[PDB]
């Protein structure tokens, strides 16, 4: 019956759905632009050069830098351009492109492989008050651990093996989402020797009665080689960075080094 | 085992504070309370929560709305209490019949669901205007709202929209339970499996598409939020190794990878698609194809039966 | 060819099995061992795919359907020409899967990562295996399981719901339903606040994490912020998922009658069984 | 027995019991209202 | 709570539970007379 | 049995008990309600 | 047997007690009410 | 909890459980007086 | 075998104890019921 | 020949040539078990 | 270490040899009931 | 002797317990799906 | 052979090994019930 | 776990096995008495 | 692995391969005795 038709064989619903198909294609077009803010160009594995397999979508393929304004009064550019040196503490296993690499030393300190991280800003993170994000409880006197929970403060640091790390001295918190991000804690070696944890690289362990924070990702002896920071009370996102890539290394390196 | 970042095991509690916002009619309702298991899988507080005349308007229209449906349910079972509660999910208040086209239906023939209907519409379009207008008060972008906009466009197509354009109400949704699931078993076999309805397959697909990318995504922030990664505006602002190793594993493991603000559109546009493309496949069904399934073997979906 | 930031993590190691022999990468892929399995599994299983589909009457990709025995052939395997076809893709299709997540999980190691992304994948594998093995087995039959095409297992599936008189009665199938709603709704409203907050408009200052929790507590009266928010969508997709399997072994294996028969227990209830 | 404000505050015994006798009270005459005998607008006779 | 403390609301608690009951037992009673409700081998 | 209010809050067990005692009590009518002997507001005979 | 006590605190015990004690007497109750012979309530003959 | 303490528990539980199974079994009995539940061959 | 206390906590198996034997018990109860011979309340004739 | 053992280590060739022979060698059973001549455990007539 | 894989040789070998005894009599067994190789005929 | 020195004797114990446990459920319930060897039904040789 | 307790723990093995024979048993139950010869609660005769 | 630990639990374990098969074995035999499991070839 | 290993690895993999493949013929042969695997041209 005529009620839809366009043509003989053609018809509005047949026609519609080619709509959507014409808008949704301009749409992955958007959505593939947007993902390429971070990243982009591509570069050759070996040589580092600008190079990829391209087709003429090249030329739609990366936008125009968006510009975010930051309540510093700074900005950061999307893309910004900026890349990572070709040179690494690592060589290939083998000359080609698709080979992994081998670190040449210690990679937990050389910050290959899980140990990298990124050159982040040497800012902290700000409250809404244009305070410092993530302090310790020391200075943040407003804030305290609900009276429910197991306040890890005086706990022994454990690691796998089940080697004591230290002592848990201080809560840093992070005042704008309101969480614990890193524990303080004072070296059994070289006592006084101060590292941040990453939280949530820990688990309290309460079957027994001196209860005590577990430390999967990282054995005794690597506690020594955490990354240092510059201030008592706060710390950069770069420094953030770094601490947090360390103990993501254990996983695959604390067994090796 | 590690920690999987599943629930908060410590939890910190401060004097509750929200962002500033210009003084209005209306300040800000309720005592800020904070509950334990909230806090363990999320944020703690129990905020208060923003009035305004808009909010004002879309409660009252809505409460009138409410009252319109459960009123008339209890009295369709003669007032009983024991029957209302036996009979609850099969009580329904349902549209005029076919004759009354789009005026006024007598009150016990549909003109209460037409009340109810105009005065639930009227709430949730005051509710969108809400959305919108917390938004700008807080200097932050509408894209809620215009999310919201695509599930009312299918709220508006099955009851009013359609409707419309049929000339009458007898096809659009019963309010109750197993009523308006009655509705939509009867609306496909009425018009020849939805099934065979390809903007119901698009419909589906972004469902689906929906539930993947949110367990691809909330995997993901899970993944990395031993690297910060949960700090998502932040890793915008500053790409940190946790935006860079989220992005490696996509690429690793499927070839490509997005950003960690254009994830977010991913989900913006898949779950606003999914209500969108309903809503055109709801208005092309009796007003332009009568039979799906026919429709479906003229494009080659089906052999000639 | 790499990302800006992609060299320094292209480190060797993480492999589960195979060693040095299969840890490299062809462009942006990793390969591995289960990345070798993979490619064996779906380049298997699509050649039998499309050697069904030269098989059966149609080449339109729509109408193309390899089907499961009949099920008077109970759990045997069956002739090749009669439904072994689909027995053989089924399991093929069960090892490309399982190589996809296990090859995941060496990404996972070698990133230093947790395992939650192959973990959530575990459940996309279990809802298939569910369908084409576990309640078919239960059935006593192969023939319960859903065709491969297009349009074919959309048939399959309104069969099935049908036989059990209307499937929107079955209660598991309506809080797979809603989780499956409400996941659609949390990623709408996730979406939303990122960008809205990243994108504050012409003029305006990127927000933060206060302004994030001010926007649902004034709003809604509550914000489970944003790691609560990670994990609240990861577990709405998956319990969507768990719920949709247990739905599907109600029907058939266990509960057979009509779903809408079933809620007749509510109505006899003593407290209002008059 | 005056002892049981000192054990309960006034102000929530006020609010709760309120609120209690008015749903309380309707369900009652909604109840009526459904039978045959009761329902004093419909007045079935006797 | 003190010794005495309990002492005295089990005081007050134990008449109001005896007061409770023989209410109680006497609206059975009066049910009891109008319609009983054991029945025979011949049912009611 | 003084003692158990050693063991209890008081404030908290009459609450308790008193939201228990009506919730039985309600449940205990509607279900005479339910019954033909015993629905007291239809009154059926005692045939 | 008073070691018991030593095991399991006395308050949390008895609350559990008397909460599966309940749950299991208005089972009964309510499975008695579904056979012919023993509900009470509409009390069917011994035909 | 000390000895003295849960031997003081123990002493009013053991108290409790003998009125609490006397008046079900009282109960019970009453019930078989009325309708036994344990039925013949023939069955009831 | 004594040594088995030492090896697993008694409170645990206690309550471990309780739960199984009590959903096992009540699992029986409810398969007899199931059955005509051992249905003693509905007590069809042998 | 012997080099081959130092060039693939025989840790993951022998557990991947082992877990290929058998799922190669359950492959064929069941297809012998799809057909009338071959089934042994149903042995129908030639 | 090679002496204590040595000796965890020694319990293997025993242990398979008897559990492959086990398996060689219930298939004798088995045989003799119902033998599983059937004739021209079928069974 | 030496394949111990090649493979972990803890694995080989786990993973051939359950091989082996699974492959003797699989053979045990394809009997049962026979009419021949089925020794709960015990059809006869007719 | 009392060496395999030095490569598994002991508290695991006995649970996972009870694990195993209860779920083992009641599978064996359960098929011994859906047979006519041995339905012990059915009981049909061996005709 | 230490050597003696170990054959201390294997001591333990070695009995309790041998007296579990024992049980079921008598179990096994009890029910064969009643019915036997092995059909002949005109079935049971 | 050293070359020693490797060659002592040779020999034993040599040996047990050609065992399997002796094995297999072996089953092979007694299987075609029972049941050839070629069909004729009306068949089998
Ligand atoms: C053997 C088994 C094979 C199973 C089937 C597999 C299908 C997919 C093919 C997978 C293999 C592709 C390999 C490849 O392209 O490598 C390029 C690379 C050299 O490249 P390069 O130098 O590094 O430069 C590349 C770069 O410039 C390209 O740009 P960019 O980096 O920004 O993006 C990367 C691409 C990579 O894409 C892929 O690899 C495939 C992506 C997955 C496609 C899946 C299609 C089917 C699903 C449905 C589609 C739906 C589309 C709409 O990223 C993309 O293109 C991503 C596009 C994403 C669009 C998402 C849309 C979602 C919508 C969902 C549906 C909603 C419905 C309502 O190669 C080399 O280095 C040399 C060595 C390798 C040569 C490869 C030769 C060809 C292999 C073909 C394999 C056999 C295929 C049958
Ligand atoms: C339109 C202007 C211009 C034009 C010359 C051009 C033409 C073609 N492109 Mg393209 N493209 C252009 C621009 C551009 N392009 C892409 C991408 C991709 C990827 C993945 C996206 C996908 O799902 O595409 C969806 C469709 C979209 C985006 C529209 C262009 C493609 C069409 C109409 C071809 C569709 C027909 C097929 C038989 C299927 C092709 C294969 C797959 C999708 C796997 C995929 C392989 C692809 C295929 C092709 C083909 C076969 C052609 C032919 C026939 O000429 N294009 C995106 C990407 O990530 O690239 C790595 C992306 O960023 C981007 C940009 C900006
Ligand atoms: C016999 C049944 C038959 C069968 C063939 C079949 C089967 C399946 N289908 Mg379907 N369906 C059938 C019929 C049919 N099907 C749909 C729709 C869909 C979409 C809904 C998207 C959404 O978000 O809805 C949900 C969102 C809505 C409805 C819009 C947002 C809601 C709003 C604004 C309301 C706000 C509320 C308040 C303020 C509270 C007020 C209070 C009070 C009133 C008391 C979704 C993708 C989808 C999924 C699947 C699957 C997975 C299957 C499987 C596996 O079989 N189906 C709707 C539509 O869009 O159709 C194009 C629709 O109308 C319609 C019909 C009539
Ligand atoms: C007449 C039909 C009748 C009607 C009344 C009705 C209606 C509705 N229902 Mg329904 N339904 C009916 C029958 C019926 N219903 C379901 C199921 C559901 C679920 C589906 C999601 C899910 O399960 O995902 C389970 C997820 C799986 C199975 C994951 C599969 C994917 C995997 C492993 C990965 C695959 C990857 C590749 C192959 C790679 C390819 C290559 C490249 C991309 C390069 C969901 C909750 C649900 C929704 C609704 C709605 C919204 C409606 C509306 C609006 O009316 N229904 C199915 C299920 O539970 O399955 C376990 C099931 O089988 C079944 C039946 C037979
Ligand atoms: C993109 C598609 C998905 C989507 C998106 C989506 N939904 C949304 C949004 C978005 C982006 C919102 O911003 C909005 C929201 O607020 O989310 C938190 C909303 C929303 N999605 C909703 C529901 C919903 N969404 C659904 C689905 C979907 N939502 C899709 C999957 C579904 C279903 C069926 O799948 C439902 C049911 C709501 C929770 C919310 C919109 C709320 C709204 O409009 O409320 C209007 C007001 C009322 C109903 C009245 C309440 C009255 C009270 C009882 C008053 C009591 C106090 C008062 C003071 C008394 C006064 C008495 C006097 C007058 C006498
Ligand atoms: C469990 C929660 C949700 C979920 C999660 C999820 N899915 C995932 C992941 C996660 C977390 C991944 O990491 C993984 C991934 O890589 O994502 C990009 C994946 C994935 N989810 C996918 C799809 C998918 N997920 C779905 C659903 C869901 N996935 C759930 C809603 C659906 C539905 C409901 O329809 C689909 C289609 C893929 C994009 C991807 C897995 C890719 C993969 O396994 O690749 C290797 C295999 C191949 C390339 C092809 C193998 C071909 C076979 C040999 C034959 C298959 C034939 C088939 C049986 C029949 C087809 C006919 C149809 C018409 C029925
Ligand atoms: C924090 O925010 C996050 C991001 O980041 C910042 C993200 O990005 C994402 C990710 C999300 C997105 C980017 C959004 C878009 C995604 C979706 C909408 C989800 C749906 C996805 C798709 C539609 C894509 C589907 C594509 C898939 C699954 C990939 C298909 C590819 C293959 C099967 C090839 C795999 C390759 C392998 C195993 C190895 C390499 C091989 C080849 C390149 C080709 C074949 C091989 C050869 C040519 C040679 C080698 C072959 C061998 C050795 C074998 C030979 C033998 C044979 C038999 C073949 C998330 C979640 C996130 O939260
Ligand atoms: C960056 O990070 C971000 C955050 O931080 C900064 C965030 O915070 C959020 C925001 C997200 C959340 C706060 C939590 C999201 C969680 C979910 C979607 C899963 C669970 C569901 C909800 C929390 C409900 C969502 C809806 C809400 C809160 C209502 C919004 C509307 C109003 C307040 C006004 C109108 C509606 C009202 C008054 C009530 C609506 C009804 C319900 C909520 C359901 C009530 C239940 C029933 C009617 C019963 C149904 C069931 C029945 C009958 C049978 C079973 C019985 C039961 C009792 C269930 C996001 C997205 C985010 O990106
Ligand atoms: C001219 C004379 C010859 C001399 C030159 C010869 C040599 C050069 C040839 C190169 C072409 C082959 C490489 C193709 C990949 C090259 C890279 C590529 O993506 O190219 C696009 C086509 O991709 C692709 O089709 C990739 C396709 C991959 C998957 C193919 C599957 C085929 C099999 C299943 C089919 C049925 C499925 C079922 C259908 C229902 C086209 O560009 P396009 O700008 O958009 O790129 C996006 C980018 O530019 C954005 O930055
Ligand atoms: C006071 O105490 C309480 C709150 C307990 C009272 C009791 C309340 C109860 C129990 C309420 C129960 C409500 C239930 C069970 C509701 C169920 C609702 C469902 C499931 C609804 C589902 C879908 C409905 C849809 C999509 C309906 C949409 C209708 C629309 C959009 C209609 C619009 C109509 C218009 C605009 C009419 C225009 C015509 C005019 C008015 C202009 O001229 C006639
Ligand atoms: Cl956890
Ligand atoms: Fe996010």
């Amino acid at each position: 019956m005529n009620k839809g038709d366009i043509t003989g064989y053609m018809d509005v619903a047949q026609v519609v759905l080619y709509a959507f198909w014409i808008f949704f294609a301009g749409l992955i077009i958007y959505l593939r632009r947007e993902d390429r803010r971070e990243g982009y160009p591509l570069e050759d594995a070996i040589s580092g050069k600008i190079n990829s397999l391209q087709g003429l979508g090249s030329v739609f393929s990366i936008a125009r830098p968006k510009i975010f304004k930051l309540k510093t009064g700074a900005t950061y550019a999307a893309p910004n351009f900026k890349r990572d040196a070709v040179a690494i503490k690592a060589t290939r296993t083998a000359p080609t492109a698709g080979a992994p690499f081998e670190p040449t030393g210690n990679p937990m300190t050389d910050a290959v492989g899980p140990a990298a991280y990124a050159l982040r800003d040497e800012l902290p993170d700000l409250t809404l008050g244009g305070q410092p994000a993530i302090v310790p409880l020391r200075v943040a006197p407003t804030f305290s651990v609900a009276a429910e929970d197991t306040d890890p403060r005086g706990l022994p640091v454990v690691d796998r093996k089940g080697a004591v790390a230290g002592k848990v001295t201080d809560l840093w918190i992070d005042r704008a989402s309101i969480a614990i991000r890193y524990l303080e804690v004072e070296l059994a070696a070289t006592p006084g020797r101060k590292v941040l944890l990453p939280f949530a690289a820990t688990r309290i362990n309460a079957k027994t009665k001196s209860k005590t924070v577990t430390v999967q990702s990282i054995l005794a002896r690597h506690f020594a080689n955490v990354p240092t920071i510059a201030k008592t009370d706060s710390i950069t996102r770069r420094e953030e960075d770094k601490v947090m890539a360390y103990y993501s290394s254990g996983y695959l390196y604390s067994d090796r080094v | 085992s590690e920690y999987q970042n599943i629930l908060t095991g410590v939890q910190v509690r401060t004097a509750p504070h929200s962002a500033p916002i210009a003084k209005g009619i209306f300040p800000r309702l309720g005592k800020p309370g904070f509950s334990y298991w909230l806090g363990k899988i999320g944020d703690a507080q129990i905020g208060p929560i923003y009035l305004g005349t808009t909010g004002v308007l879309s409660l009252v229209f809505g409460f009138f709305a409410i009252e319109i449906i459960g009123f008339n349910l209890l009295a369709s079972v003669n007032w009983s209490p024991m029957e209302f509660g036996r009979q609850f999910f099969w009580l329904g208040l349902e549209p005029p019949a076919a004759e009354y086209g789009l005026g006024f239906a007598p009150l016990a023939e549909g003109g209460w669901w037409q009340i109810a209907g105009f005065f639930l519409t009227t709430s949730i379009l005051l509710w969108w205007v809400r959305m919108y207008r917390r938004a700008r008060a807080l200097k932050m972008g509408t894209h809620t709202a215009w999310a919201f906009a695509s599930a009312i466009f299918l709220f508006l197509s099955l009851g009013f929209i359609r409707p419309l354009l049929m000339g009458n109400f007898s096809e659009s949704v019963p309010f109750g339970i197993f009523p308006h699931l009655e509705w939509t078993n009867s609306f496909s076999l009425n018009y020849g499996n939805f099934f065979y309805n390809p903007f119901h397959m698009l419909s589906i697909a972004f469902l689906y598409g929906s539930a993947l990318l949110f367990a691809m995504h909330g995997a993901t922030i899970l993944a990395v939020s031993r690297l910060g990664g949960d700090r998502e505006v932040e890793q915008i602002t500053d790409r940190g190794t946790a935006a860079e190793r989220a992005a490696l594993f996509w690429r690793w493991t499927m070839g490509f990878n997005a950003t960690m603000e254009s994830i977010h559109r991913w989900a913006w546009w898949f779950a606003v698609l999914c209500t969108f493309t309903g809503a055109i496949g709801i208005l092309l069904t009796g007003t332009v194809v009568d039979n799906w399934f026919e429709w479906g073997v003229k494009h080659g979906l089906a052999p000639a039966p | 060819a790499l990302l800006s930031f992609e060299r320094k993590y292209r480190v060797r190691g993480g492999t589960l099995i195979g060693g040095d022999l299969f840890d490299f990468w062809v462009g942006p892929f990793y390969v591995g061992f289960f990345g070798v399995t993979t490619l064996l599994f779906t380049v298997l299983g699509t050649a039998l795919i499309v050697w069904g589909a030269a098989l059966g009457p149609s080449w339109t990709f729509w109408q193309i359907s390899i089907n499961p025995p009949d099920v008077s052939y109970g759990l045997a395997m069956a002739p090749m020409a009669k439904g072994g076809l689909w027995q053989i893709i089924t399991f093929s299709a069960i090892g490309a899967f399982v190589s996809w997540a296990l090859r995941e999980v060496e990404i996972c190691r070698k990133l230093g990562i947790g395992y939650h992304i192959p973990f959530a994948f575990g459940f996309a594998i279990l809802a298939y295996v569910s369908l084409v093995v576990i309640r078919p087995v239960m059935m006593g039959a192969w023939g319960y399981g859903f065709p491969y095409g297009f349009m074919t297992h959309l048939d399959w599936v309104s069969n099935t719901g049908y036989q059990y008189a209307n499937f929107h009665y079955n209660p598991a199938h309506m809080l797979g339903i809603t989780l499956f709603f409400t996941t659609c709704l949390a990623l709408a409203l996730h979406g939303s606040l990122i960008l809205s907050a990243a994108n504050p408009g012409k003029g305006e200052v990127v927000k933060g994490p206060e302004h994030e929790n001010t926007y649902f507590q004034d709003t809604i009266g509550y914000s489970v912020g944003t790691l609560g928010i990670h994990r609240v969508g990861l577990i709405l997709a998956l319990s969507a998922v768990v719920w949709s399997i247990i739905c599907m072994i109600l029907s058939g294996p266990i509960y057979t009658g009509s779903w809408p028969d079933w809620w007749l227990w509510w109505q006899k209830l003593p407290f209002w069984n008059h | 027995m005056w002892r049981i404000w000192q054990l309960f505050d006034p102000r929530q015994a006020l609010v709760g019991l309120a609120t209690f006798l008015f749903v309380l009270a309707l369900l009652i005459h909604f109840i009526l209202l459904s039978t045959e005998r009761f329902n004093w607008l419909e007045g079935a006779s006797t | 709570i003190t010794e005495g403390e309990a002492k005295e609301f089990h005081k007050i608690f134990t008449s109001s539970i005896l007061v409770f009951f023989g209410v109680a037992a006497f609206a059975h009673l009066l049910v009891w007379i109008w319609r009983p409700w054991v029945p025979g081998p011949n049912g009611y």
